[PDB]
């Protein structure tokens, strides 16, 4: 009675947990590889 | 290794039909490049064309029968004409009178064939030029929802009448009728995920386009050249977003984000539509069992009545 | 040895060289070009706390953010007591109260939340203008964000003020603004038939399509040795037109910006001038060309 | 390159020939089974009537 | 050799197949032959 | 009353429309 | 090579499969055979 | 030089045709002439 | 060179096929011939 | 050290103006003073 | 070196002002003090 | 350095902001 | 190494935690155990 | 250093403030203490 | 270093905090303990 | 590349042959089990009737 | 080289799995076998 | 790359062999447990009936 | 990488071994506790019935 | 630098030490006040009951 | 980077060790307090019943 039925969890908290976790992991990995060290053109010349 | 010239001009079946290229002019001044150029026709190309022309012909002739072959009336009521699938009686039976629901079946069959052959064309032309085949798989992701709407959902319900009806206003009516039938379609959770992904997709598109146009001055538009060596433009674009929202991505990741958002939209949509008729008959009655409906014991209805 | 590349690939051995990220931040700082400092002669803060740039517009924004979150939590947790975000509803003052607002009457905290949120959004927009002004890029992102801000302004300020009730603003709260949307959509029959509405959803679907196509196009040519004209040839083989590199980004920006504008127009119009949308199309049947041929 | 007979030499490679043989054999078997299955569904209930 | 032979056979076998299918559908749906419970 | 304020708010909606047009015309001019 | 053999076998096996599936569906949905509770 | 002649003839023959068609439609649908069973 | 012959035959056979199909549809749907249970 | 004089006067006159404005609108909207028809 | 002093005073003034404002709003809206016609 | 042009211009801008504000707030009243 | 070991342990811990949580929530909501006033 | 000290103090003072605020809200809204007219 | 120690402590303290909060919420909302007027 | 017989030499590599053997064996076993299972659901309740 | 073997086995195992699944679900949903409370 | 027997040498690397062994052992254990469970659920209440 | 035995030398580094040991010990302890907890909830009220 | 004791030398800089001192003192004072406030809002009305 | 024992030398740096000590001590204290609090809420009102 006080609790949400089964399939409330499966249908609504797979999205609400999985999407937030996915965003917070994917952002970490994209920002890591972006702010990493690799080939660039010099600021003092190209610009 | 790969000759582009022999892939731009090569007779027929293995070549392009419109050999002379043309210029649009006004497109050149506002859209960048503005040449129309040749279009390649292969084996898979001719099939989709003829099947689509067959389905469209079937549908267009059946419009005329409804108006009595009157071109004045035909032009007046063109936007609300439609052809509808069979009624609930003889739900899945394929033997129905032509005017009642028989014309719909042939048209939808030829449409299916055309769609699949166009997919094959995409895949083959992608392999021929030496580029990857990601576009074909994305088109397959969208075809998933397309096939759930027209084939998989009417099947497993017993009625061909669940599918839409090949009309300009018929598709809006289909959307409305399905949402009303299940009841409070807003509460479907996979519908919520699909809306999340769709609005995220539009967000990403607007942002990527806007920032790239803003930093165009330093030749940041050529995303292929920048992937090998990041110039000043890409360096500025990273710094702008790093200070605003605290993190950023280079030119290679942002396109992964784009692809995956666009595809998750359609996949979650298909999964969510399929479940409405079979597992969960009433969506709002399900939401109140999941404890996510606002109590609203006494609303103020003075706003809604005029 | 091996050359790390932006796409993650490491090459088997150009003015390009491996430069660590920090170098490129120190060179592009240039403090003092803030849009605000132009007007006052100086900017109060401009000190880049952490990774975040701070300005006069950033401070008023953060004020709005903190106050709005606090008022949102005060509503629905206190005076409702539901303790469930999905169940709580934050409701505007009733239509009988009119345009005037009173602390004793209910809805006073909804109004505070709305005003704080508006302040925060506008401050954010000005901060974006500012940070772009320092880098000397251009003003496209402020415009694209201003479109959606104007949509928010239409929904919560212009349309309620024109009708005057203040009850017309959509109630905050997860899974209850949907009830407002559903009761407003059916109040005027056939919202689908609305022309300005149908252009918005057309542009939304077209935008998702463009995004998928551009993403797949760039991902396909990512890691391979090709002339860079291969993608253009592929695009000419399929549908016989290649937009170009500079063309697709303009189109993305424009479609994205246009969708929300048509949408806010449609809603503001529905509230004020049109009672139902089926009666709007009553004129089409009687067009002289075909009024008597039936 | 030379296992195919002369009449069909311009068309078929060597490897393409054995596969063509497999295809013909499979098609013949399938046709026999199809004919049998058809005779059986009339001995059950005729469709034309 | 302006007219490629294979284009002719491709368009021929597509048109023939579509035409057979369309006629078969129309005749079945007309309901005038007592074929498959009619 | 109602209609004066309504017209004045419609003005603001069209003003929101305005900036996108300036973007388009700037691109047309500065790209001969 | 004017005609690639593999294109022929691909289109053949696709057309045959689609045709078998369509005929099976039509016969099942006609309801004239007393097959699977009919 | 200020105007291409062919643009003029194209727009002229389009406008004239559309105008003839529109007038013909309006006159027919007015039902005031007893033409084709009226 | 001024007029490719194959364009002529392509457009000819397309127009002829479409026209035959349209006339047969119209005649069938008019219901004035007692053809296929009419 | 990083305290300039004009920044102080700018922030002071902005905060003071905002605060005066907020207090008047709260007092006006409270409706407890009989000021401008109340 | 570790902490800039001005960041501390900025965050301090902001937090204090927000907190005073929030408490003043909550106490006014509680309606338990008979202040400004209550 | 105070240029004294900034002070007068910001004074006038504040003046006009208060202008439209006070004027509309007074006009849109009961009495 | 066909696999990175740490990917295995990450996915293992995540799957195990999610599975324990889901089973604990299903058993609690079934209401068949008289646990926490049931 | 393996951890920046200032990150620790920032996250500590944010978490503590949020937690105090949340507990103060919950206790006030529970209505079990007779505090501010209850 | 195959595994960074600080990643472990970060994920550990996040998971522990979330888990304590979730259990506290569930126990409070179950209404089976007579805690804060229940 | 010389373990496969001569007739199938142009088609199959050396490694591709052993896989093919596994596939054929699995298919035969699956067909036997499928036939047994269909005889059983038949004996249970026929479906053509 | 004319046909890749692995493409054949991939498409074979996908088609077989899909076909088994579809038949299993049609037979279950037909309700003609008294299997799992029917 | 020489721990695998000759018959499977062109397919399996050295490292890929031990992982295979683990997979086969796990699959056998899982099948035994699956058979036991199934016998148990049948003894409880049969599902074909 | 030498601390690991020869059989598993191509797979495991030297540091990856000790963490594997910790994982195995934790898994064994968890399984023992899980078995005890299931015996207890059964004795309380059986679920299959 | 060199004002921090040797045990904590690798971790703390010189400036980071004094701030740590301030933090510890503030935390102790806050805990004392929190304990007093809890004793008071208990003597008033208990919450466990 | 030599204060950690030899068995755990490849894993832990020198600075990472003292933190690990703090973490272990805190975890032990927290577990003791958790056990005490659970005994107290079992004496108050049991939850399994
Ligand atoms: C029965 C109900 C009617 C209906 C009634 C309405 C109504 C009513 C409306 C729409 C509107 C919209 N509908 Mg409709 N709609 C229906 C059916 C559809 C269908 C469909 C397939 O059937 C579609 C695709 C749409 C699509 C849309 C677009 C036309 C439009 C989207 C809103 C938007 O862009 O601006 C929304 C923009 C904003 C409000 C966003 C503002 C965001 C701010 C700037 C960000 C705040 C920051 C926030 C706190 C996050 C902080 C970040 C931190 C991480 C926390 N409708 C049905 C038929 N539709 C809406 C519209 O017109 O837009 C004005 C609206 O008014
Ligand atoms: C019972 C009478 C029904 C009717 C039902 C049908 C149906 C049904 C069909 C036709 C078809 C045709 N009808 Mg009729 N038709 C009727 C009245 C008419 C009238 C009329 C009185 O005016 C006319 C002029 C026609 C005329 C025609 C032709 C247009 C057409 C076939 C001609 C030809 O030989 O095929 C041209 C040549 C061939 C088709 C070559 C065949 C190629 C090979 C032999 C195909 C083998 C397929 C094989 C099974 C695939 C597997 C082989 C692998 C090797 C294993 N019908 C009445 C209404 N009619 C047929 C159609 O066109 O479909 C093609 C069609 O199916
Ligand atoms: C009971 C009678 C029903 C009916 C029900 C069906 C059904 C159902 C089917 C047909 C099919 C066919 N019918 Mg019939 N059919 C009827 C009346 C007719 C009439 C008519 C009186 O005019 C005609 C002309 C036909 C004619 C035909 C052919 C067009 C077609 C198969 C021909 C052929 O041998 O296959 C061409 C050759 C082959 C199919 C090669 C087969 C290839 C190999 C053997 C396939 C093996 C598949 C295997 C299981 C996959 C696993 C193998 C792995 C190695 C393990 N039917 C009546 C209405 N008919 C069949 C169809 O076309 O689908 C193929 C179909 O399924
Ligand atoms: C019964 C009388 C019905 C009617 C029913 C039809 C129908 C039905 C048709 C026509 C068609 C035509 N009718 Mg009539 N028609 C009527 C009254 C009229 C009147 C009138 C009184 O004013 C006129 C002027 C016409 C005039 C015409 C022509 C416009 C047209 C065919 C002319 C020609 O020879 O074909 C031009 C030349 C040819 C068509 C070349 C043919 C090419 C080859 C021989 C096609 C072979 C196809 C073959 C089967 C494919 C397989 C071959 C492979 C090698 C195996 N009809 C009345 C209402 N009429 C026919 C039409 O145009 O379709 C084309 C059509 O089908
Ligand atoms: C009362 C009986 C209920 C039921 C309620 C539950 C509940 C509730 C749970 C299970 C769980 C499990 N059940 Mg049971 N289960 C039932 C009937 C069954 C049946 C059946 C009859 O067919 C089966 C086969 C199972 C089988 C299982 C396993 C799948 C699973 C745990 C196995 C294992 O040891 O964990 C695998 C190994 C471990 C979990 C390693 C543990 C790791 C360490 C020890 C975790 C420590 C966490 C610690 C607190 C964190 C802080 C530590 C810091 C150092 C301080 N249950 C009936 C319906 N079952 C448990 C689950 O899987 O969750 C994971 C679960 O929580
Ligand atoms: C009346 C009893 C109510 C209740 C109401 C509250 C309220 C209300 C609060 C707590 C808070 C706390 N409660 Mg209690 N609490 C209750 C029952 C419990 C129970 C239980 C029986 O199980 C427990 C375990 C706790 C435990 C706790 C701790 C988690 C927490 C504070 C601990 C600490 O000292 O602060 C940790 C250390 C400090 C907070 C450092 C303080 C830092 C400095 C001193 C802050 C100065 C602020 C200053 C004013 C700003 C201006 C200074 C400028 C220099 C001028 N409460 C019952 C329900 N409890 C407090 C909370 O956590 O907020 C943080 C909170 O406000
Ligand atoms: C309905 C009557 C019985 C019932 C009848 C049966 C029967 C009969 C069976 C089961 C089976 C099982 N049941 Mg049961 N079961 C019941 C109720 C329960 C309950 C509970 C809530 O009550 C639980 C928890 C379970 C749980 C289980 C598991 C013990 C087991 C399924 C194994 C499997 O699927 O995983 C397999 C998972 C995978 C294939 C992958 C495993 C992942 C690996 C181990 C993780 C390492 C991955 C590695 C790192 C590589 C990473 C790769 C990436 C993932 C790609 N059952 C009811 C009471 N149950 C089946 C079983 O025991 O057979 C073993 C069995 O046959
Ligand atoms: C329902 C019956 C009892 C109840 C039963 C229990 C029981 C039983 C227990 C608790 C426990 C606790 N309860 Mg209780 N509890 C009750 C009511 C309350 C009330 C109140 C409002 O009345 C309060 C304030 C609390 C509060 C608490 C805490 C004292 C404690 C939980 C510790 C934990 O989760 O944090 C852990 C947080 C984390 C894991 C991270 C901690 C963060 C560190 C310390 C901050 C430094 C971080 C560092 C800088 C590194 C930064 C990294 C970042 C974090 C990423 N309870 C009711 C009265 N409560 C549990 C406890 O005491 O065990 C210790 C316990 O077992
Ligand atoms: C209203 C009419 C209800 C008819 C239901 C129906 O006819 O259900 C269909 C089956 O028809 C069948 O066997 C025939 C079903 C006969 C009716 C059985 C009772 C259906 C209950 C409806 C609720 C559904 O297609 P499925 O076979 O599920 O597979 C399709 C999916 O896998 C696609 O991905
Ligand atoms: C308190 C505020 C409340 C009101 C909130 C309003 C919110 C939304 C409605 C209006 C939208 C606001 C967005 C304004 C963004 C201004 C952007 C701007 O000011 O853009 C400039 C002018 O645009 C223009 O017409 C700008 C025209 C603006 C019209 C007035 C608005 C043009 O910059 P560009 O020349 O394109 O740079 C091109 C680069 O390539 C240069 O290299
Ligand atoms: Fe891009």
């Amino acid at each position: 009675s006080p609790w949400p039925v089964w399939s409330g969890y499966a249908l609504c908290f797979v999205p609400l947990a999985a999407v937030i976790l996915g965003f917070i992991i994917a952002a970490r990995f994209t920002d890591k590889q972006a702010t990493s060290a690799y080939l660039r053109l010099d600021p003092a010349k190209a610009n | 290794p790969i000759d582009l010239h022999d892939e731009e001009y090569r007779d027929g079946l293995e070549g392009t039909i419109a050999k002379p290229p043309g210029h649009v002019g006004w497109m050149q001044r506002l859209l960048g490049e503005g040449q129309v150029g040749p279009i390649y026709v292969g084996l898979w190309g001719v099939i989709s064309f003829i099947t689509f022309f067959a389905s469209a012909f079937i549908i267009l002739v059946d419009y005329g029968r409804q108006v009595g072959w009157n071109p004045i009336i035909y032009l007046r009521e063109f936007w609300n004409l439609a052809v509808y699938p069979p009624p609930t009686e003889y739900g899945l039976s394929w033997n129905v009178p032509w005017d009642k629901g028989g014309a719909w079946l042939a048209a939808t069959f030829f449409l299916h064939i055309s769609v699949l052959t166009w997919w094959a064309r995409l895949y083959t032309r992608a392999k021929a030029t030496g580029v990857g085949t990601q576009l074909a798989w994305g088109f397959a992701s969208a075809l998933s929802l397309y096939f759930v709407i027209y084939l998989f959902h009417p099947l497993a319900l017993g009625n061909w009448s669940a599918a839409p009806g090949h009309g300009f206003r018929a598709i809006l009516d289909w959307t409305n009728y399905v949402s009303i039938h299940w009841g409070n379609f807003y509460y479907n959770p996979f519908h919520m995920l699909s809306i999340f992904f769709l609005l995220g997709s539009t967000l990403l598109l607007a942002m990527h386009g806007a920032t790239i146009v803003a930093t165009s001055k330093w030749k940041s538009e050529m995303e292929f050249t920048e992937m090998m060596a990041e110039g000043p433009g890409t360096q500025r674009a990273q710094l702008f977003w790093r200070w605003v929202m605290g993190w950023n991505a280079n030119s290679y990741n942002i396109h992964i984000w784009a692809w995956w958002f666009a595809a998750f939209t359609a996949i979650t949509g298909a999964i969510g539509l399929f479940l409405s008729g079979t597992l969960v008959p009433d969506w709002y009655a399900w939401g109140e069992t999941a404890k996510i409906v606002a109590p609203w014991p006494n609303p103020d209805w003075a706003q809604y009545v005029f | 040895r091996a050359l790390p590349l932006p796409s993650g690939e490491t090459l088997p051995a150009a003015s390009a060289e491996v430069i660590p990220f920090s170098i490129i931040e120190e060179f592009y700082k240039r403090p003092g070009k803030t849009l605000a400092a132009r007007f006052f002669g100086v900017d109060p803060f401009d000190f880049w706390i952490g990774r975040f740039y701070v300005g006069l517009f950033g401070a008023i924004s953060i004020i709005g953010i903190i106050l709005g979150v606090a008022f949102y939590l005060y509503e629905g947790v206190v005076n409702e007591g539901t303790l469930n975000i999905l169940a709580m509803r934050i409701e505007p003052p009733p239509v009988s109260q009119g345009l005037n607002v009173d602390p004793a009457q209910p809805g006073f905290f909804w109004f505070l939340t709305m005003v704080a949120a508006t302040i925060a959004f506008v401050g954010w927009l000005l901060r974006q203008i500012d940070i772009s002004l320092k880098l000397d890029m251009g003003m496209e992102v402020p415009i694209a964000f201003g479109a959606v801000v104007s949509s928010w302004i239409t929904l919560q300020w212009l349309r309620p003020i024109a009708m005057g009730a203040w009850g017309h603003g959509f109630p905050l709260g997860i899974t209850h603004h949907l009830d407002w949307v559903s009761n407003i959509g059916y109040q005027y029959y056939n919202f689908f038939y609305n022309p300005f509405h149908a252009i918005g959803i057309t542009l939304l679907f077209a935008s998702t399509l463009f995004l998928h196509m551009h993403g797949s196009a760039v991902l396909s040519e990512a890691k391979r040795n090709i002339s860079d004209q291969n993608i253009h040839v592929f695009w000419r083989n399929i549908l016989g037109y290649s937009i170009g590199e500079i063309g697709i980004h303009r189109v993305a920006f424009w479609t994205g910006a246009a969708s929300v504008l048509f949408s806010n127009l449609c809603i503001f119009l529905s509230g004020t001038f049109v009672k139902d949308w089926n009666a709007f199309w009553g004129f089409w049947d009687k067009m002289p060309i075909w009024n008597g041929v039936g | 390159n030379d296992l195919v007979p002369d009449q069909w030499k311009p068309l078929f490679n060597n490897a393409q020939w054995l596969v063509h043989d497999i295809v013909v054999k499979t098609i013949y078997g399938g046709l026999i089974i199809a004919v049998i299955a058809h005779v059986l569904c009339w001995a059950w209930t005729p469709w034309i009537r | 050799r302006p007219f490629e032979f294979r284009t002719s056979v491709v368009v021929s076998t597509l048109l023939g197949l579509v035409m057979a299918l369309l006629i078969h559908f129309v005749v079945l749906s007309s309901g005038a032959f007592n074929w498959l419970r009619a | 009353m109602n209609w004066i304020v309504a017209t004045f708010m419609l003005m603001f909606v069209l003003v929101a429309f305005l900036p996108l047009v300036v973007s388009l015309a700037y691109t047309w001019v500065t790209n001969p």
